[PDB]
């Protein structure tokens, strides 16, 4: 079976900037598209299961743990729960000017541990191939690099595919993230037509991904930079303690305070 | 080596 | 399989069968690997697309999957070339199906099916139902020929009996549908209910038959609401086999003992166990009744006690081989109706007749050295007409 | 007594079911049949108890089958198991209770034991009994008075009529006690025989000896053990423990020679103290005590030499502490059974490896010697590695058309010489021997028909042995088979199964069979059971092929012949066809060769 987890980056600052701009694309349509993708995923097979996570500057909250319109009961429950919970989360939110960058690393951490919990509870007879369909919508924060890298390595070890679906911006950190675990990376430029992309590129699971034509991966610039400047550097002088990329040879690296002996 | 014969290892009946 | 059942249908019945509630989803689940993805892709398109794109949308490796999926869904007629847009009705219904618009039950199903099998076998005590009896008689697994005397069991009946419960029930329902058309019950209406289960007068009678089979149980004096059993949507073994053709079965239900006695000689019956012997007499008796060794081996394997699961193979080779040899000896002499030829003046005419018989499929066997052959009586008329025509 | 709609008897209303049936792994049928589970955690304990009180009839891998009778219950009481001591534990072990019929049967069998005891003293057999009422009501039939020679009440009985009286008492419900109190016996001085430390006793051998020596008094009975298991060692140990005069009875010259060799090898008793009462060689039988003779030696009915009269009279006069009889399956024969009454012994132990026969005279052994004390588990020995694992197989050879034509056409019994000699079986054996010969496996071909054996042997230019074969040539052929690498096959006739000490062989082909003789089948199978130095049970190094001809009476004989082996647990795999036979070149590859063989068979007459 397959356990899909959709990490929606619903950053109120950026999405409300769209709302002010009165652009055609809106967070409501984005949520509807993600809802449709989840419904189709569960449509694929009974054993398949999904989950949803919403991201905010403060925290990240799960959006998912008759036939009035003649509808399938389970997908009806999914529709109602996600709609109500997302409206609640967006309507109620404190204001903190100091912190406005969207949070994604913690959401991915919650996702990863959730997949671990499901993998433990599920019967050993059936093998579960989990996936994380990250949907970024705003620029990332510089301060989150270390934690995001740790969670990405945890995902690599645990065999989970981070399928990034960034839109309106190309986060080098997120593209680097998906490259490590081998997840696909699609940058949709036509936001109104986003859902056609998900039902074709992302929706197919790892089992059939290899035997299918999908957009080629984007080149990843694995840049390195000194802590002095944050500028690209091809030669780094790291020590045996900090393991920090530095600019030029120095008597002692500041972040270490070690008694380096010249030679 | 010293492996058992085919006709004893597996059934030779046509089924 | 259900794929076979739906494949054997016309377009006119197909589109009607694609009802809004469930059919578009039940037939979707059938789609093995790739057709599901392709359906989701061309679920929001109102413009047909060229066939070459579908052809080239699967890598060179594993293209046979693409070909088989396309052929299967062409048979289902989900789309039309229109030159590959999906059927508008199916598209709308599927969109409406995609964001648009118990412990006592299983025991009841088990008990009802067990009593049905008890009636199927010559059990003096069994549930009585004239409709069920006649339905099984016309299902092809039973023949009475005398209403006063209880119907006997035909050769196909034993083969059906030894099948596993899932396959047994599925084949039984397949025959139910085929006979539903014969009796005049609309096939589409009854079929849609089965799909709706896994998520009118004809409906009431059909539900009565299902409740008789034990798949459903109203539990409220035949109310509108029903609670399907586990079998409606669609266990450890107990037999221990020795190397001396001895079976020790931990059976308390009389059905299992009867099934074992169909192809073994019973020796002792303990409260929680029974001892039987698989002898030539019993095995050949079953083979004469119509069973073949494959069903017996499969039945013993599926009802295999956990003790013998450790050994590989589960069933001892000597037992399996002996059963197979016993069935083979019975059909050592293969009988085939035919007509022989004699006194061929010239081999050229014999060869020409042989070629004609090969073309028509009439020939069954030929002997060039002896200049003779055998033809079935059905082809005897054809070859006789050819000879008269000269 | 109650029969279901099917063949099986109904016991739903007979006995109940224990609530902890899963915990209890034992079953008890009213007829006495018991079905034990070989997968239960307490299987070993149940096995020991059920072996103590019952005799196996079928011991497959999963569910063993035992049945108890009067003799088995008497043996249990002899090893000291009281009616409660057995029935209480039987009820505890039983998962479905104990039927009242079995309860009363056990009570009656146990109580009717020990009341009548037979003790021989000063060459006189006294029927002692502490209870006098037993004799008082036992002297109803006139046979007792005519038999008798013309508390603790005892009366002397005639030597000759002992067998008749014994079988009479068995059905009279008062079994006789043959226990020998060798520990307390001053009439016959103990012999200077001791068991050297070199001899090693296997666990099953020790268990059998313990069952025989349930108490300080040795019990007279039959211990069935495989020929390769060391039954000779067990017998030597029994004699050494008895420490009194022992008379071992073989069945042939090879048997007496092997018994003497075993005595010297495993017992410290000096060579001069052992004699061979054989006509070909006499070692002063009267001089020493421990003696080895044979059934024909003692029971001979016709003329006797003067020296052999002197020896026989000495044997009759003396009293023997132990009377070992190997190959007890031949005892119920007329002449052989006369030896039991001819000689006097306190306990007559019996050893053998194939205790099976067609005529229902095996039951007579229970009273002729005693109850079957022990019967080793062949499958357990295979698992323990004491006996080489055997891949038992039955190669089906389709009969050639012409051969079948004459076979079916003639209603006479030339078929025994016909179906035993057919081209397909000839090629099958030739190919099989070739395959094993290139595999460096020792082959011991068997065939009842000497004519067929000779024809096969000449066509394959192999060293066939048979009855009238000279002893020197027999020994030369056996020595070449054991030593010479160039030769790895010997074609032995029926004489092979009688008695021999042959080298361990990796395969044993049997082209022909004497008939439906479980004795012959087991006897010939025992040859390859010789465990190798470092083999393994799962390797199936040993093989046994019983070639049969399809659609012929040989199939009936084979199926009727493998009953004892399947009862032990061996699974005979059927081989319809052999891979590589078509490619391999074999004799009788053309119709003419089969025609010549058929003509010779017809001319055989
Ligand atoms: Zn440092």
């Amino acid at each position: 079976l397959n356990l899909l987890v959709i990490v929606v980056d619903a950053n109120p600052i950026w999405w409300g900037k769209q709302a002010l701009k009165e652009s055609q694309f809106t967070l409501s349509k984005c949520i509807d598209a993600v809802m449709v993708l989840g419904n189709s995923h569960l449509f694929m097979n009974r054993s398949n299961k999904l989950a949803v996570i919403a991201s905010h500057i403060q925290e990240s909250r799960f959006l998912y743990p008759g036939s009035k319109d003649g509808k399938y009961e389970l997908l009806t429950s999914a529709n109602e729960v996600i709609v109500e919970e997302i409206k609640d989360l967006m309507t109620k939110s404190d204001i903190k000017g100091q912190h406005t960058e969207t949070l994604l690393a913690g959401s991915l951490a919650k996702a990863l541990c959730y997949i671990h919990r499901m993998n433990k509870e599920v019967k050993d007879n059936q093998e579960m191939k989990s996936r994380i369909l990250v949907i970024k919508a705003a620029e990332d924060s510089a301060l989150q690099y270390m934690n995001f890298m740790n969670v990405i390595f945890a995902a690599q070890k645990q065999n989970i595919l981070i399928d990034a679906c960034v839109l309106d911006s190309d986060s080098g950190l997120l593209q680097q993230a998906c490259d490590i675990t081998g997840g696909l990376y699609l940058k949709v430029p036509q936001m109104p037509s986003l859902l056609q992309y998900l039902l074709w590129v992302f929706l197919p699971d790892q089992d059939q991904r290899s035997q299918l034509i999908l957009p080629p991966p984007v080149h990843v610039d694995y840049r390195a930079a000194c802590f002095c400047h944050r500028n690209l550097i091809e030669i780094g002088y790291v020590c045996s303690v900090c393991l920090s990329i530095f600019c030029n040879f120095s008597p002692i690296c500041t972040t270490c305070e070690t008694a380096f002996k010249i030679s | 080596a010293k492996e058992r014969p085919i006709w004893l290892r597996e059934s030779t009946v046509q089924g | 399989n259900l794929q076979e059942f739906l494949g054997g249908l016309s377009p006119g019945v197909l589109d009607r069968l694609y009802g809004h509630p469930a059919t578009c989803l039940a037939v979707f689940r059938e789609l093995p690997s790739l057709a599901k993805n392709w359906v989701m892709r061309m679920l929001f398109l109102e413009q047909p697309l060229p066939q070459a794109a579908v052809a080239l949308w699967v890598k060179k490796e594993f293209s046979k999957a693409q070909e088989e999926s396309t052929g299967l869904l062409s048979g289902l007629r989900i789309w039309h070339t229109q030159l590959l847009i999906l059927n508008p009705i199916f598209r709308q219904n599927l969109r409406i199906a995609l964001l648009g618009g118990v412990p006592s039950l299983d025991k009841y199903a088990e008990e009802r099916w067990e009593v049905v099998l008890h009636f199927m076998v010559g059990s003096p005590s069994a549930a009585v139902s004239q409709d069920l009896a006649q339905l099984l008689s016309q299902a092809g697994l039973m023949k009475s020929t005398e209403p006063g005397e209880p119907p006997c069991i035909t050769s196909a009946g034993f083969q059906f009996l030894l099948l596993d419960t899932p396959a047994q029930l599925w084949y039984f329902m397949l025959q139910y549908l085929q006979t539903a058309q014969s009796r005049g019950m609309d096939l589409v209406e009854i079929l849609s209910f089965l799909f709706q289960l896994s998520f009118s007068d004809s409906l009431l009678n059909f539900l009565q038959h299902l409740r008789e089979f034990g798949l459903v149980f109203q539990r409220k004096r035949k109310s509108r609401r029903y609670y399907p059993t586990r079998l409606a949507i669609n266990q450890p073994g107990f037999i221990v086999v020795e190397t001396n053709y001895r079976l020790y079965a931990y059976t308390e239900s009389e059905l299992q003992i009867a099934l074992i006695a169909l192809f073994s000689e019973m020796l002792y019956r303990f409260p929680n166990m029974v001892v039987a012997q698989v002898t030539r007499e019993s095995v050949q008796q079953a083979i004469a009744s119509g069973i073949t060794a494959q069903q017996i081996i499969h039945f013993l394997r599926t009802r295999a006690h956990p003790v013998m699961l450790k050994q590989t193979p589960v069933l001892p080779p000597t037992i399996t081989d002996q059963i197979r040899l016993w069935e083979l000896e019975r059909d050592r002499l293969r009988f085939t109706e035919g007509v022989l030829y004699n006194q061929f003046l010239s081999q050229v005419d014999f060869e020409l007749l042989l070629a004609h018989a090969r073309e028509l499929g009439v020939l069954v066997f030929e002997n060039s050295a002896k200049r003779l052959m055998v033809v079935t009586p059905a082809g005897h008329s054809d070859v006789k007409r050819f000879w008269k025509r000269q | 007594t109650k029969v279901d709609e099917y063949g099986a008897k109904d016991y739903r209303l007979q006995m109940p079911l224990k609530d902890d049936h899963t915990s209890r792994p034992l079953w008890v049928a009213p007829d006495g049949h018991i079905f034990l589970e070989a997968f239960s955690p307490v299987y070993k304990y149940a096995q020991d108890f059920l072996v103590a009180i019952a005799e196996p009839v079928c011991r497959p891998t999963h569910v063993h089958e035992y049945k108890l009778t009067a003799y088995s219950l008497y043996a249990a009481v002899s090893v000291g198991l009281q009616t409660s001591d057995i029935t209480e534990y039987l009820r505890k072990l039983s998962k479905t209770g104990v039927p009242d019929g079995i309860m009363q049967f056990i009570k009656l069998c146990t109580v009717s034991y020990g009341k009548v005891k037979l003790v021989l003293k000063h060459n006189r057999y006294f029927v002692e009994s502490c209870h006098p009422d037993v004799i008082q009501h036992l002297l109803q039939d006139p046979v007792i008075r005519e038999c008798r020679l013309r508390q603790t009440v005892s009366f002397e009985v005639k030597q000759e009529m002992i067998e008749e009286l014994q079988k009479r008492c068995i059905h009279l419900e008062y079994p006789l006690l043959a226990e020998y109190d060798f520990r307390n016996d001053s009439v016959n001085p103990d012999i200077n025989i001791d068991l050297k430390p070199t001899a090693v006793l296997r666990p099953y051998q020790e268990k059998s000896l313990r069952k025989m020596f349930g108490n300080g008094r040795a019990r007279s009975g039959v211990i069935v053990l495989p020929c390769g298991a060391g039954k000779s060692l067990v017998g030597v140990t029994a004699a050494c423990t008895v420490r009194k005069r022992c008379l071992v009875l073989g069945n042939s010259a090879v048997s007496v020679e092997q018994w003497k060799a075993q005595f010297k090898m495993w017992s410290t008793i000096d060579d001069s103290q052992i004699c061979r009462f054989t006509s070909d060689a006499k070692d002063k039988p009267i001089g020493c005590s421990v003696a080895i003779s044979t059934y024909s030696m003692l029971g001979h009915t016709t003329k006797r030499s003067w020296e052999a009269e002197r020896v026989m009279e000495w044997l009759k006069t003396q009293e023997w502490g132990l009377m070992i009889l190997d190959e007890v399956h031949t005892i119920p024969a007329k002449m052989f059974r006369r030896v039991l009454t001819i000689v006097q012994a306190h306990c007559k132990l019996g050893l053998t490896a194939t205790l099976v026969r067609e005529d229902d005279k095996i039951v007579d052994l229970n009273f002729l010697i005693g109850p079957k004390l022990y019967e080793a588990n062949w499958m357990e020995l295979q698992n323990n590695g004491y006996i080489a694992k055997v891949q038992c197989a039955e190669v089906w050879c389709p009969m050639s058309p012409e051969f079948y034509r004459e076979y079916v056409a003639i209603k006479t019994k030339k078929r025994i010489l016909l179906y035993t000699m057919n081209p397909n079986k000839f090629r099958a054996c030739q190919f099989l021997i070739k395959f094993h010969e290139r595999r460096n496996d020792k082959i011991i071909v068997f065939a009842d028909n000497v004519f067929a054996l000779k024809e096969y042997a000449i066509r394959l230019n192999k060293p066939y042995i048979y009855g009238p074969t000279s002893q020197g040539e027999r020994m030369q052929i056996l020595q070449n088979f054991k030593h010479n690498p160039k030769i790895n096959t010997i074609f032995i006739s029926k004489v092979g199964d009688t008695s021999f000490d042959l080298p361990e062989a990796n395969v044993l082909i049997q082209i022909s069979s004497h008939g439906g003789s479980r004795r012959q089948e087991a006897q010939r199978l025992g040859r390859v059971l010789r465990a190798k130095k470092g083999m393994v049970a799962e390797e199936y190094n040993a093989f046994f092929y019983s070639l049969v001809s399809q659609d012929t009476q040989e199939m009936a004989y084979s199926t009727k012949r493998q009953r004892f082996l399947v009862d032990q647990g061996y699974s005979f795999k059927v081989i319809t066809k052999l891979a590589g036979m078509e490619e391999e070149d074999l004799a009788f590859s053309t119709k003419e060769e089969q025609q010549q063989l058929l003509q010779k068979v017809l001319a055989a007459t």
